[PDB]
């Protein structure tokens, strides 16, 4: 698979749904910054938890 | 082009307005004339824009076919890459 | 350094130094003076394993040399070759040549 | 997509947009300017021709 | 590659898929037809594989046969193992 600092999604080059997905994956590590995956719902999982 | 026959700035005016790098707005005037004006100014541009949009059409010798630049599907996504451009390089042919 | 067969066989691969040294910034560098971010994941293998084309350059000219400097028309990283469709325009959002 | 007429609006950026974007007015440009830069608008119709 | 005969995508495909400068894929598709789907995507494989394997055929005009990569036996070995490249010399047999 891969890793991944820091990058641009609020988006203007890259793409979806063909060559990338979430992990939180292997613990010590802090990533803040992944707000982008997949999409057709609700408000739940950025400002209830 | 004719007959309206040519903006002379007056009021009538006409839309196409197919000049470029017109030295005629200013240039003399002198000034305008009794009329009610209000467009006038929207027909003004609107017709502006695309005597420069039009007056592009050659250009596109040296240009280039724009691209998505952005993009979407693109209906096949599903064997091959689908991306686009940033413009940050020249088109000249030479 | 390998023919034919059927299974060829057991014993340590490389063995026991490269583990604990390499995998040994692992625990050692990155996310703090970081402030962490660095972001792992695992993949699954399609937009470079099924789908990574095209084919239109002509040869690097015939028979010479290869220096550096970036200037003018004819080529593909030139657009010539790139519209959207290949590796090329993909490849210069920055500056630089190939 | 479609930009369309039936189909509704949508946010371009994820929430974190509002969070960045008040941080940076609200800070990073008043403690810079310390009060001297004004807020204005513009005048299109003066503009564009 | 007569007949089977174009790839137009469509799902027959054909397994090779020997052309170069392909603006097919797109191209239009537009989009691909009323058919299951699946593979296509490994016919496409061997073939886009084919496509430039094959069209190698010159570039051997200014190669640079490979090298042993590495060395082990190297049937002497007895008074003569070996290294293979790393070439660093810009290869174009001028």
């Amino acid at each position: 698979g891969l890793i991944m600092m820091a990058y641009q999604a609020y988006d203007e080059t890259i793409a979806t749904g063909t060559f990338f997905y979430p992990v939180p994956v292997n613990p010590l590590f802090a990533c803040p910054e992944h707000l982008a995956s997949l999409r057709g719902m609700t408000n739940a999982r950025r400002v209830l938890a | 082009s004719n007959p309206t026959t040519f903006s002379v700035e007056a009021i009538a005016a006409y839309t196409p307005v197919a000049l470029i790098r017109l030295l005629n707005a200013s240039g003399p005037l002198q000034p305008g004339h009794r009329v009610d004006i209000a467009d006038a100014r929207s027909i003004y541009t609107v017709g502006a824009a695309a005597s420069a949009a039009r007056a592009r059409a050659n250009h596109n010798a040296n240009t280039i076919r724009r691209t998505a630049m952005f993009a979407e599907t693109d209906p096949m996504t599903w064997l091959r890459p689908t991306v686009g451009l940033r413009r940050t390089f020249n088109p000249r042919i030479i | 350094r390998g023919d034919t067969g059927q299974a060829i066989p057991i014993t340590p691969h490389h063995d026991r130094e490269w583990g604990i040294l390499s995998k040994i910034y692992y625990y050692i560098v990155i996310p703090a003076f970081s402030r962490g971010s660095c972001c792992t994941m695992g993949v699954r293998y399609d937009r470079l394993y099924p789908a990574l084309q095209a084919v239109i350059v002509p040869e690097i000219p015939a028979d010479e040399e290869a220096p550096t400097t970036p200037e003018d028309p004819r080529h593909p990283l030139h657009a010539h070759q790139l519209v959207p469709n290949s590796l090329n325009v993909y490849f210069h959002n920055a500056h630089l040549t190939v | 997509g479609d930009t369309g007429q039936a189909i509704p609006i949508t946010p371009h950026h994820d929430r974190e947009w509002g969070i960045l974007s008040k941080i940076y007015y609200y800070i990073v440009i008043p403690a810079f300017s310390r009060g001297s830069c004004c807020t204005m608008g513009v005048r299109y119709d003066r503009l564009y021709p």
